[PDB]
C-alpha cells in the first residue's frame, strides 16, 4: 500500500522513454516531467539491480566535470544492466553512450530555471581531452593512414546494369506500399541522419555544424532558381 | 496414399459399383459431391480402409478435394480410433499426420538424394531404427515428430513440449529421455543434483570467453553461447 | 482583387446580363492536383529502386547484411548499384564508365571521419572509395521511427480545410523507410564525386570544409530536373546558437 | 499554499532538442506554368494508344 | 548506504523553510536539492 507501490508500470515506461530519448535520440516528443524524473530515481532505488547506475548518477550531483574511474567488472555489469533495462535487442550499447547519458543529467541539473529552456546543449564539455582540436588536422592525420589501406575487393567493373521487368509484380508492390504517409514519416529518418552528424564523433567534435548544414537545404533555393533560370 | 501431381476412377460412395475392381487394381481415385454429410464421408472412408486392409497389397489412395477439412476429418478418425481402443484390439494401426509432417519429410528427401520421391516414410523410420540403439540417443527426425503435430506433439494446439519422450528397450536398466539417459521409472530430472553451480556459468566468465572468441573470429554478429546442463546422470 | 466579372449580351442589345466569380479555390484544386501526383511520382521512383534491389539474392534482410562485418562483397555491390541508380536518374541513358573501381571498409574509429561517411579518392592511379560500416550500422540501428505523429498546418479554413474533403518478401514498410537514409547519404556523396570528377581537387578545400556555395558552381549544371527536396522547409532553430 | 506552489513548480520543460518544420508550400504561380503546347507533346501518346 | 543523511536533511530543511515561506520562484535552488528532498522523505 506504500507510496512506492502505486504505478511501477508508469514509472518504468516513463523512465524508459526518457532514457531512450537521451541515449538513442530516437524520436520527437514533449519529453518532460520533473516528477517523472524523480520517479525514475526512486524506481532505481527500489531495485538493487540498477543500484550501481543510481550511485553513478548520484556522483553527478556535485556537477563537477570529472569522469569516474572505471572498475572493469562492475562497469561490465553496468553495461549488462543498462541493456537489460533498455530491453533493446543486443543493440551493442556502449561505454561512449553510457558516458554521454551520465553527462546528460549533470547538464540538466545545472539549470535551476523553471519556466522553460529551448537550449539544446548539443556539445558535451567532458569528452576526455585537454582542448578541442580543429577538424582540418584530423582530416590530414586520418587521410594519411587511409591512403595506406589496400583494396578489399575486385569490382569486375565491366559493362553491367541490373534491371527487372515484371510490371505486374512492381505494381503489386506499389499497392502494398500505398497506405504509408511517407511524407510525414521520412522526417524521422532525416532527423536520424542529423543526429548521426553528431554521433559521428565524441572527440574534439566539430564545434560549428550549423550554417553549412542549412546551406544544404538552401541548395533547394539554388535548384528553384535554376529551374526558373 | 499416393499423389502424382493408370488411374482407376472410383465413385466416392457406392461400394459395389467398383467391386472386384478394388480387388484387381491398386490406384484408386476418389471424389465427393458438394452436399455430402461429413458423417457419410467418414463412413465411406472407413469402409474403404477396412476393405483395403483386407486387400493383399497396399493400393494407393488419390483424392480430389481441398483436403484441409480432410485433415480435420483425420483428426476425427484419431478420436474414433481412441474410442475403439477404449475396448479395442490394440492394433498396431498405421496412421500419419498428413500435411505438416508430409511437407517436412518431402523437404528431408529433397535435401537428401531422391532415389524415389515416392519412398514411404516408414522406410526412413526403420532406417534410423537400425542405428538408434547403438548411439543410445534420439534421432532428430523422431524428435520433430511428436513436435510439429498440432496435437500429438509439442502441439502448437496448446504449446506442450512437456510431452517429452521416455524411450526404453528390452532388458535395459536405463532409458533415453528427450534430454539424455535417465534411470528407470522416475520423473525425468531430479530437482536436486550436482547442480550447474554458478561458479561455472558465471556470466562474467561466459562474457570473457565470448569476447576472446569474437575477437579471434573477427565476427561482428550472430554468436550466442549457453552452458550445458545435466539431468539425473552426468 | 480578382473578383472576376462576366457578361452576356444578345444581338441588337436586346438583353445584357452580368455575373461574377472568383479564381479562389481553383488555385487550391491546382495545388492539390500538383502535390498528389508529384508525391505519387516520387513514391513510384522509390518503389522502382527497391524492386531493383530485390533482384540481388536477398536470402537475408538488409539489416543483417551490415550487422555482419565478415562480408564485403554484398556491401560493395549494394553501394555500386546505388551509385548507378543515382547516375541514371540524372542521365536518362544507360552508362558504364571507367571500368576499374574499388572499395575499402573503414572498419575502425581510428579510420573514421567527421560527417561524410563516404570518401572518393578520385584517382590514386585509379578511383577508390571508403565505407564506414560501423557508422552505417549505427544509422540503421534505427528505432528513431514511429509514424504516429503530428505536423505543421495553419489557416486551415483558407489553406487546408478544402484539403479535408478529398481522397515471399511480403515485408513491412519501416525497413523501406530506412532505405531513404542511404539514398540521401549516397546522394550527398554523389554531389562531391560528380564535382571533383568534373573539376579539380583544390576546390575540396572549400566544399569539404563547407559545401556551402558549391551550389553556385552547380548553377547551369543541374539537368532541369529536381532531386529529393520536396518538403523544402527543412530547418531547425538557429538564433539559439548563442555563439 | 505551498501545495499549490509545488503544483506551479513542477511544470518546467527541459533539455529539448532539434526539431524541424519542413511542411509548407514550395511553389505557386511564382513558378513555371505548364503550356498547352507541351501538353500536346504529351497527349500525342493517344496517336499510339489508337486501337 | 549511499545517503548522506546530514547534507540531505540540511539542504531539505533550508530549502523547505525558504520556499514554503516565500511561496514564489527562486533561481537560487538547483533542482537536485528537490530530488534529495523527496529521497529524504521516502527514507524517513
Amino acid at each position: 500500500p506504500s507510496e512506492e507501490l502505486i504505478n511501477m508500470r508508469r514509472y518504468r515506461n516513463a523512465a524508459r522513454k526518457l532514457i531512450h530519448h537521451y541515449s538513442l535520440n530516437s524520436t520527437s516528443s514533449t519529453e518532460y516531467k520533473i516528477s517523472d524524473v524523480v520517479m525514475t530515481m526512486i524506481f532505481l532505488l527500489r531495485s538493487e539491480k540498477y543500484h550501481s547506475l543510481f550511485k553513478l548518477l548520484e556522483t553527478t550531483f556535485d556537477d563537477y566535470t570529472c569522469r569516474p574511474q572505471m572498475t572493469q567488472v562492475q562497469t561490465d555489469t553496468l553495461l549488462d544492466a543498462v541493456r537489460s533495462l533498455l530491453e533493446m535487442p543486443s543493440t551493442t550499447i556502449d561505454l561512449t553512450t553510457v558516458d554521454i547519458m551520465r553527462s546528460s543529467f549533470a547538464r540538466c541539473f545545472n539549470s535551476p530555471i523553471m519556466r522553460y529552456a529551448k537550449i539544446v546543449l548539443l556539445q558535451n564539455v567532458a569528452l576526455q581531452r585537454d582542448k578541442r582540436t580543429t577538424l582540418e588536422e584530423l582530416l590530414i592525420e586520418r587521410g594519411e593512414k587511409i591512403q595506406m589501406l589496400q583494396p578489399q575487393q575486385y569490382i569486375n567493373s565491366g559493362t553491367e546494369i541490373p534491371f527487372c521487368d515484371d510490371a505486374e509484380f512492381l505494381n503489386r508492390l506499389l499497392k502494398h506500399i500505398d497506405p504509408y504517409p511517407l511524407s510525414r514519416m521520412y522526417y524521422n529518418a532525416a532527423n536520424t541522419m542529423f543526429y548521426t552528424t553528431m554521433e559521428n564523433y565524441a572527440v574534439s567534435n566539430c564545434k560549428f555544424n550549423i550554417e553549412d548544414y542549412n546551406n544544404i537545404f538552401k541548395v533547394m533555393e539554388n535548384i528553384r532558381k535554376h529551374s526558373n533560370k | 496414399e499416393f499423389t502424382y501431381p493408370n488411374l482407376r476412377p472410383i465413385a466416392c460412395e457406392i461400394p459395389l459399383s467398383h467391386f472386384k475392381e478394388l480387388v484387381e487394381s491398386n490406384d484408386f481415385l476418389l471424389c465427393f459431391n458438394l452436399e455430402t454429410s461429413t458423417m457419410v464421408k467418414i463412413l465411406s472412408l472407413k469402409r474403404i480402409f477396412c476393405i483395403f486392409q483386407y486387400r493383399k497389397q497396399p493400393a494407393r489412395y488419390v483424392i480430389n478435394l481441398p483436403h484441409e477439412e480432410i485433415d480435420n476429418l483425420y483428426n476425427k478418425l484419431n478420436w474414433e480410433r481412441t474410442r475403439r481402443l477404449m475396448k479395442g484390439d490394440v492394433p498396431s494401426n498405421c496412421a500419419t499426420v498428413n500435411r505438416s509432417s508430409l511437407k517436412y519429410i518431402k523437404q528431408a528427401q529433397s535435401l537428401l538424394g531422391i532415389p524415389d520421391y515416392s519412398q514411404t516414410v516408414v522406410d526412413f523410420v526403420k532406417m534410423f531404427q537400425k542405428i538408434i540403439f547403438p548411439y543410445q540417443l534420439v534421432p532428430n527426425v523422431i524428435i520433430k515428430l511428436n513436435n510439429f503435430d498440432q496435437m500429438v506433439s509439442s502441439a502448437p494446439n496448446k504449446a506442450e513440449p512437456y510431452k517429452k519422450i521416455r524411450l526404453f528397450c528390452k532388458n535395459d536398466s536405463i532409458a533415453i529421455s528427450s534430454s539424455g539417459i535417465v534411470p528407470i521409472n522416475m520423473p525425468d530430472f531430479s530437482p536436486p543434483n550436482t547442480f550447474d553451480y554458478s561458479d561455472y556459468a558465471n556470466r562474467t566468465n561466459i562474457n570473457f570467453v565470448t569476447q576472446r572468441v569474437l575477437t579471434d573470429g573477427g565476427f561482428s554478429s550472430g554468436i550466442t553461447v549457453t552452458p550445458v546442463k545435466y539431468n539425473y546422470y552426468l | 482583387c480578382n473578383k472576376v466579372r462576366t457578361v452576356t449580351e444578345i444581338v441588337n442589345s436586346d438583353e445584357k446580363i452580368q455575373k461574377t466569380y472568383e479564381l479562389a479555390e481553383f488555385d487550391l484544386k491546382n495545388l492539390s492536383s500538383l502535390e498528389s501526383y508529384e508525391t505519387l511520382k516520387i513514391k513510384l521512383a522509390l518503389s522502382k529502386y527497391m524492386a531493383m534491389l530485390s533482384t540481388l539474392e536477398m536470402t537475408q534482410p538488409l539489416l543483417e547484411i551490415f550487422r555482419n562485418k565478415a562480408d564485403t562483397r554484398q556491401i560493395a555491390a549494394v553501394v555500386f548499384s546505388t551509385l548507378a541508380f543515382i547516375h541514371n536518374r540524372f542521365h536518362p541513358l544507360v552508362t558504364n564508365f571507367t571500368n576499374k573501381m574499388e572499395f575499402v571498409v573503414t572498419e575502425t574509429n581510428d579510420t573514421s571521419i567527421p560527417g561524410e561517411p563516404i570518401l572518393f579518392t578520385e584517382n590514386e592511379g585509379v578511383l577508390l572509395c571508403s565505407v564506414d560500416r560501423p557508422s552505417i550500422v549505427k544509422m540503421l540501428s534505427r528505432e528513431f521511427d514511429t509514424e504516429a505523429l503530428v505536423n505543421f498546418e495553419n489557416d486551415n479554413c483558407n489553406v487546408r480545410i478544402a484539403k479535408t474533403f478529398g481522397a515471399d518478401f511480403s515485408i513491412t514498410e519501416v525497413e523501406a523507410t530506412q532505405y531513404l537514409t542511404l539514398l540521401l547519404t549516397v546522394e550527398h556523396a554523389y554531389l562531391h564525386y560528380y564535382i571533383f570528377k568534373n573539376y579539380g581537387v583544390f576546390e575540396y578545400c572549400k566544399s569539404l570544409t563547407d559545401h556551402s556555395l558549391f551550389t553556385n558552381k552547380l548553377r547551369s549544371t543541374m539537368s532541369t530536373k529536381t532531386s529529393n527536396l520536396l518538403l523544402s522547409k527543412f530547418k531547425f532553430t538557429i538564433e539559439d546558437f548563442d555563439k
